[PDB]
RNA sequence: UCUCUUACUUUUAACCAGUGAAAUUGACCUGCCCGUGAGAGGCGGGCAUAACACAGCAAGACGAGAGACCCUAUGGAGCUUUAAUUUAUUAAUGCAAACAACCUGCAUUAAAAAUUUCGGUUGGGGCG
RNA sequence: ACUGAACUCCUCACACCCAAUUGGACCAAUCUAUCACCCUAUAGAAGAACUAAUGUUAGUAUAAGUAACAUGAAAACAUUCU
RNA sequence: GCUAAACCUAGCCCCAAACCCCACCUUACUACCAGACAACCUUAGCCAAACCAUUUACCCAAAUAAAGUAUAGGCGAUAGAAAUUGAAAUGGCGCAAUAGAUAUAGUACCGCAAGGGAAAGAUGAAAAACAAGCAUAAUAUAGCAAGGACUAACCCCUAUACCUUCUGCAAUGAAUUAACUAGAAAUAACUUUGCAAGGAGAGCCAAAGCUAAGACCCCCGAAACCAGACGAGCUACCUAAGAACAGCUAAAAGAGCACACCCGUCUAUGUAGCAAAAUAGUGGGAAGAUUUAUAGGUAGAGGCGACAAACCUACCGAGCCUGGUGAUAGCUGGUUGUCCAAGAUAGAAUCUUAGUUCAACUUUAAAUUUGCCCACAGAACCCAAAUCCCCUU
């Protein structure tokens, strides 16, 4: 037989479908939604439209990433959209030559970040593209608020992007307790990233994580039928008096 | 070689047999030496009630009348055994009324179920 | 599997007219499944083809063939419905019209060779057939005579045309 | 058979359950060499040349040939006499035993094809007539085929039918030919 | 299939093998023949005689200005812009018989068709269609229909 | 003995029931209603061979192109297997070349 | 070649054979002779004229390009200036 | 060396 | 052991009774001599010739079931290499990267291996 | 002289003796459309024909009633004896 | 007349539509104690390239068309888009117990395990009614077992089984019956229709074309390779903690003789065996580098090895199972109704001589006119036979 659907739409369905269906509609739309991280390991080309040197004519070109292999120790670390290249290569750089399997990988570094918003100072495995990302974007807050989920591609990235967000929202004044000058300017520094709480919640998480974060929401110990039929029962004696 | 017939205590090595068991409940545990400790309170006891005087029977008469079978339910409890004095105080704080918040405290609590049977 | 000659016995003819010779009485009888080959039944059956009953039953008693045991139930088998359902008058006046043994329904069995090699042995059943007929033994059918033999000559002498001519 | 879709599937070897590892080694045995006890010699096993799939059979001969097929057997039935026009399919009763006597009476073969201009405006009492006929069938103008007009014996037409059919079918003679599927707009095609 | 043998067996070499010689469409050297075949222009033939024919028959109307879509409206001409037809082009093959006054529009026009319209009184333009222009103008009917 | 011994039973058909009555009718609906409807579309079957035809391997193709991913898991390597040997049949084996 | 392809179930056509011949739409096909652009040096004058010359195949080589292109290439081009139009047609051919 | 092959034993574990 | 074999006992054996396989098997109404064939029960010329059982034998049925040798395959695989192609992997160093080391990238050198092949004629072998 | 072929004649009738290959005329059975109605016709289809693969499965033969196998003795079947 | 034979529905196939009490991770199916280990990581190879080494189509998110086009490619086998276009929406010319699912069942059975994997049933409204093989019936001189015949079964005369592989018989296969078991398709061409300078239900073709139909392309079999599982209850070695070694001689022994025990030198039996390596005798060791029970460990581009390339669950120069896989095989074998017809040896290239491509020959259909035989005349100097050419006939 067929299946109804095709199985690529089946991931698609559960979350139509369950506790899923119940999560958050801004957290659903941003699982849903997929966008192309920012070119690392490729040129991508300038233009739609290039004109062959073979036969002069115009033809459509375009971007296909290099699949990028990131492994575990990435996500506790801020690899600026860098991971390992699993791909093949020709010996000598020739066709006609054997062909070797190779990985690159990308040099890592420990290095220690200051968070404004968060007032601490973290020890993160990160790579010099990550740092040339920080320098543009002026700040390590400034680079995780920024960046968004495809291009940080970090877990810890994402989870300090939750904190800050959530800090920025709650305008906590756990922020330089005792210094309310400093912490109003931090805020202000970083007006631009601020939303609503109940967006910040779900900013970073996995389906899994969202998952357990709305059964813990939603867990209730079912209310004694006791209460609930005495509640009726004294409901309805107030109508029949009235009545 | 066969897999097909249950696993007992009776197939194994000695270690095998005396390990496992019959699905008989314990009753208490090991000390050094082997020497089994039995607890009194782990026996179940037997809660026989006095049958001298009792005037039902395993069976019942052929000449019963039929009835329709209406089984118990929460609200039929209620309506049953709370309504009734709900109703009195309030023409005239629910554990007054037999409602008990909490089941720890009590020797039967109904969830989770700590009774037998 | 086929059961002829049990309904053979059930046939009715009809009534017989004054002036027709006496219909010798047929009794058909058979014994399925006997724990025995069809090949050495067949011997016994053989052996007692066309002899009385009583000749039958003499010989069969001091045969030592497991079979003769057998044939020798169910010619008495044979004999006592003759007499009881049959109306054959005298248990003597009977000669074995027919005796054969058929094959049986068999069964399959594993015999064991020395290097984990195997044969296929078969439990042979056989059946075992009679027809008895009333009436003393027909003669036996006496050896060609040498008058005989020469009057078949002379007859395939006579009988020479002259081929392929006119 | 344009609509044929034969559904007959048999499994190749490959399809079969099982047969992955060699029966027995090539040689020692005594025995035939084998690969698989799922060979198209073996019992149980594939099937060499069987059916493979559903398949189609579908194809469309010309348009022109198919107009042409039709006029063919509207010549035939009038020519040999199996041709009734009349002026509408209105009957005095809905009873099919009026119908049926009727076609009786006028000597019409067992088995009648009436036709009608569109399906929405038959008469309710030809309607009610031919639902519970067998060898009576009623169709619109557009249902018209050589199949069903050579299975039933007679065929009944009214005039707007004729007309019809007059128009529809001359069309495919005289006609350009087509720049796109006639579905799309023409100067002139309705 | 014959005796026992490759072929027989069905397993016979690729078309074009010889058995281990260099294949003779190998050992030919390549030349240019084809080469951007796909993109060279094509202009499908309208001889005067042609369209002489079809004014005569009245499958076009010289009263009105003849263009592509004319043209293909009355079948005298087949455009596939997808083969890389980029128009008609006006053919002197019936020049000295052609006597129709028309207004045709056309793509590539020889001198002597030029010739030939204009003595018979008409007006002949070369005009260029772009492919999307031209499978337009040749069909216009589903380019209205799609909606743009 | 590969022979029935008696007659089987016997086979009626009703060549008159609705589905022979009326069969082949709109088998014109395109010439005969303006060609809103191409008569391909009056066949009902596999969505991948509805007014379509061809062998075994483009037929497998087509099946895989249009309904491969609503295909189950064993169907599908199954299929897969198919096109791949018949690829290399069709273009391998044969007498003609 | 691949007489059913394996995503189209198309013919395809063998490309070593577009960039070596030209087919004429008549059936001819027309190709270099071996060796023109090789050592010129060591042959003579009538040789590389014979070389130079743009040469028929036969009717097995044709029969063979024939199966080993596909339709598209024996179709009609009317291409704008094309040197081969007048030999795309056969004139005066008995049989 | 071959081994011996040993057919199934149902077939030889019938009964009437 | 033998000249040189003999006697006896048990098993085997043969007969009676029970149970009951396997290889094998184109069909066989299945002879000898000479000839033909390169090898004959079956072909040619002669000869012989009622029918079947049972027990022996091993000359033939190129006896039956499994064996070796030569040659072939643009068939495998194991092994060795100064056969071809590689360094993917490890070990070193060098240059970058980063602040001596570690890590990463690129090179070089080795170890280890990996994939693949081993044309044709010349009875084989050596040299040719 | 005669005997002596599938050569030739004679009466009648004629497509009725080559491997691989190739052309052609028919056709068993099955299903479908429509006929037919003690088993057929015209067509459309196809898992469409088995003296042969140490072919697969099942049945039964041959070898063969052969090779091979088994239970110490008497008895009151208590028991005793070797 | 025995064995048997016969059956029709159990079910299944392809589509459409539609989305789908208690116990049990410890030795699973075990009421009840101090946790912590937790997952992600290019497929490869067969195969094609007639070797092989770069390369070699594969759930892709709308059918068709663009198009097998642009492009890619030891520019070779082969691979191959996109812009653009935008269709529609109720069962069976399926099987019927060797078929259809393997399925009566993932059961029985087989394997340590992963895994492999069957077979079969047929009464009735009511059961509270003709294959083979044989037998009937053994056999008669002599012979592929028949044919011509004949009054007559045999006697008379004639007759070297079948298939396949060779030049030809020898060689291959067949006990026999029943069932099953093997030619799948494009390019063009040919035939038959439709329409016709146009054909076609978009695209495509077109200098009589175009549309449609008809009609051509088999089966079984390797050793192998790679991916992922499963295997050290056998055996190789090792780890933990055990056990055995009479008696005599010697004295603290890798000592001697010799039980148990371990092994297996030679002979004999056996060779489908008691045994898929045994039995009897004989023999080596038998307090040691011994033998051995238990549990654990080392796993296949590996382990282990007092190297024998030995052993790693009876078949290890690279285990087994599953999958790629219907691997591939220029090699072997097979390739099933009737009938008629035409139908035979020239070479060339080739990692090629067991093959293939071209030529030659052969077949079919079509167009046209010369084809064969052959009179003269004619075809070389260096110094036989015949052949070619060729008017007539
Ligand atoms: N092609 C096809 N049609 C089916 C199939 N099953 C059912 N149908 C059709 O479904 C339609 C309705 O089936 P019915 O059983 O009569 O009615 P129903 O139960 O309401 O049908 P469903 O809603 O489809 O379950 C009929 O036209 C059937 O022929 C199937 O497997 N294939
Ligand atoms: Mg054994
Ligand atoms: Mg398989
Ligand atoms: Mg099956
Ligand atoms: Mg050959
Ligand atoms: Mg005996
Ligand atoms: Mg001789
Ligand atoms: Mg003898
Ligand atoms: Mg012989
Ligand atoms: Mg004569
Ligand atoms: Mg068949
Ligand atoms: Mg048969
Ligand atoms: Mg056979
Ligand atoms: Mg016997
Ligand atoms: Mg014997
Ligand atoms: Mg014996
Ligand atoms: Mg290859
Ligand atoms: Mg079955
Ligand atoms: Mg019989
Ligand atoms: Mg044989
Ligand atoms: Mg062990
Ligand atoms: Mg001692
Ligand atoms: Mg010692
Ligand atoms: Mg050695
Ligand atoms: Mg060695
Ligand atoms: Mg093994
Ligand atoms: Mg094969
Ligand atoms: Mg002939
Ligand atoms: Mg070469
Ligand atoms: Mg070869």
């Amino acid at each position: 037989p067929l299946h109804k659907y095709p199985v690529w739409l089946w991931k698609r369905l559960q979350l139509r479908e369950g506790i899923c269906s119940r999560l958050p509609g801004h957290y659903l739309r941003s699982l849903e939604e997929e966008r192309t991280p920012t070119p690392v390991h490729y040129r991508p080309h300038g233009a739609k439209f290039k004109i062959n040197p073979k036969n002069g004519q115009r033809e459509r070109v375009e971007d296909v990433p290099i699949p990028i292999y990131f492994p575990p120790e990435s996500q506790r670390g801020l690899w600026g959209g860098e991971g390992w290249i699993l791909g093949q290569i020709y010996a000598n750089n020739d066709k006609l030559s054997k062909r070797l399997k190779k990985v690159w990988k990308p040099q890592l570094f420990e290095r220690e970040f200051y968070s404004e918003i968060l007032d601490k100072k973290f020890t993160v495995t990160v790579t010099m593209r990550t740092l040339d990302l920080i320098d543009e974007a002026y700040g390590l807050d400034f680079y995780i608020l920024k960046t968004p989920k495809e291009d940080l591609c970090s877990k810890f990235g994402m989870d300090l992007k939750r904190g800050m967000l959530l800090r920025l929202a709650r305008q906590d004044p756990q922020l330089h307790p005792e210094d309310p000058e400093r912490r109003a300017a931090i805020y202000d520094k970083y007006k631009e990233f601020a939303i609503p709480e109940e967006e910040a919640e779900w900013v970073g998480l996995t389906l899994e994580e969202a998952i357990e974060k709305q059964r813990l929401l939603e867990e209730k110990d079912p209310v004694p039928l006791f209460k609930i039929y005495v509640a009726e029962l004294i409901q309805q004696l107030q109508q029949q008096a009235l009545s | 070689a066969d897999r097909m017939s249950k696993w007992t205590s009776k197939r194994g090595p000695r270690s095998f047999r005396g390990r496992k068991g019959r699905g008989a409940k314990g009753i208490g545990f090991l000390t050094s030496g082997w020497r089994f400790v039995q607890i009194k309170e782990m026996v179940p006891e037997f809660v026989v009630p006095d049958l001298t005087g009792f005037k039902l029977k395993p069976y019942v008469s052929y000449l019963a009348p039929e009835s329709e079978e209406t089984p118990l339910t929460a609200a039929q409890l209620f309506s049953e055994a709370v309504a009734p004095a709900i109703e009195k105080d309030f023409k005239d704080n629910l554990e007054k009324y037999g409602f008990e918040p909490t089941q720890e405290g009590k020797l039967f609590q109904l969830y989770p179920r700590n009774f037998l049977r | 599997i086929s059961r002829k000659w049990e309904k053979k016995n059930k046939i009715v003819y009809p009534p017989q007219l004054p002036g027709e010779p006496r219909r010798p009485a047929e009794i058909y009888h058979c014994r399925r499944q006997i724990k025995y080959s069809k090949d050495k039944m067949w011997y016994l059956a053989k052996l007692i083809r066309g002899m009385s009953i009583d000749q039958a039953l003499a010989q069969l008693e001091f045969n030592d063939k497991k079979g003769a045991k057998i044939i020798k139930e169910v010619l008495l088998e044979a004999q006592d419905m003759a007499v009881r359902d049959h109306n054959v008058e005298f248990r003597s006046n009977l000669y074995i019209a027919e005796s054969t043994s058929g094959r049986g329904q068999c069964l399959k069995r594993i015999r064991y060779h020395g290097r984990g090699r195997f044969g296929i042995m078969e439990k042979v059943y056989c059946h075992y057939f009679v027809k008895l007929v009333e009436g003393p033994p027909p003669p036996p059918e006496p050896p060609k005579t040498a008058v005989a033999h020469a009057k078949e000559y002379i007859q395939q002498l006579r009988s020479r045309t002259i081929v392929h001519t006119l | 058979n344009f609509k044929r879709i034969s559904y007959a599937k048999t499994k190749t070897r490959a399809e079969v359950r099982g047969g992955g590892r060699k029966p027995w080694p090539q040689k020692g045995t005594g025995r035939a060499r084998h690969g698989s006890i799922r060979s198209p010699l073996w019992r149980g096993g594939g099937v060499a040349h069987g059916p493979r799939g559903p398949t189609s059979y579908y194809y469309m001969l010309p348009m022109k040939v198919r107009a042409l097929g039709l006029k063919v057997a509207l010549t035939v039935k009038l020519a040999q006499d199996d041709l009734h026009i009349m002026d509408s399919l209105e009957l005095p009763t809905g009873d099919p035993q009026y119908l049926t006597e009727l076609a009786h009476y006028r000597r019409w073969g067992d088995s009648v094809l009436l036709v009608d201009l569109t399906h929405e405006e038959m008469p309710q009492s030809i309607v009610e007539a031919t639902s519970r006929l067998k060898t009576f069938n009623l169709i619109p103008a557009v249902g018209l085929n050589v199949h069903s007009m050579l299975k039933h014996q007679t065929l009944v037409l009214t005039l707007p039918t004729v007309a019809f059919l007059e128009d529809k079918l001359l069309w495919q003679d005289s006609r350009y030919r087509p720049l796109y599927p006639f579905s799309l707009p023409y100067s002139d095609f309705p | 299939r014959g005796h026992k043998g490759e072929r027989q067996r069905g397993t016979r070499p690729r078309l074009g093998f010889e058995g281990g010689q260099t294949p003779f469409y190998i050992r030919i050297p390549k030349y240019g023949f084809n080469e951007g075949h796909s993109f060279r222009r094509q202009y499908k033939p309208l001889s005067l005689n042609r369209l002489q024919y079809l004014i005569d028959l009245g499958r076009v109307d010289p009263s009105q200005p003849i263009d592509l879509t004319q043209l293909v409206n009355g079948r005298g001409v087949t455009i596939q812009p997808l083969k890389r037809d980029y128009g008609v082009q006006l053919v002197e093959e019936g020049a000295d018989t052609f006597t129709a006054k028309v207004n045709i529009e056309v793509q590539l026009a020889s001198e002597l068709a030029i010739a030939a319209i204009e003595k018979n009184g008409g007006v002949v333009t070369t005009a260029f269609y772009d492919p999307r222009s031209l499978d337009i103008v040749c069909k216009p009917v589903p380019f209205f229909l799609r909606g743009q | 003995i590969g022979i029935r011994l008696t007659l089987p039973p016997p086979k009626v058909v009703d060549r008159w029931n609705e589905k022979r009555a009326m069969f082949g009718v709109y088998d014109n609906i395109g010439i005969l209603g303006n060609f809103e409807k191409h008569p391909k579309e009056l066949i009902r079957g596999p969505i991948w061979l509805r007014g379509w035809k061809g062998n075994e391997l483009q037929r497998c193709i087509r099946k895989r192109k249009m309904v491969g991913s609503r295909m189950f898991a064993d169907d599908l390597h199954n299929l897969n297997k198919r096109i791949r040997y018949l690829y290399k049949h069709f273009n391998r084996h044969g007498k003609f070349r | 070649l691949t007489y059913f392809s394996a995503r189209k179930g198309k013919r395809k056509t063998v490309k070593a054979v577009i960039d070596r011949f030209l087919r004429l739409h008549c059936g001819l096909w027309v190709r270099r002779k071996a060796g023109y652009k090789k050592k010129l040096w060591k042959k003579t004058p009538a040789r590389k004229k014979r070389l130079r010359e743009f040469v028929f195949c036969n009717k097995t080589q044709s029969k063979l390009l024939d199966k080993m292109t596909t339709s598209f290439w024996k179709r009609r081009n009317w291409y704008v200036d094309d040197p081969y139009q007048k030999y795309h047609d056969r004139t005066n051919l008995k049989v | 060396f071959t081994p011996p092959i040993y057919q199934p034993k149902f077939k030889t574990e019938k009964e009437f």
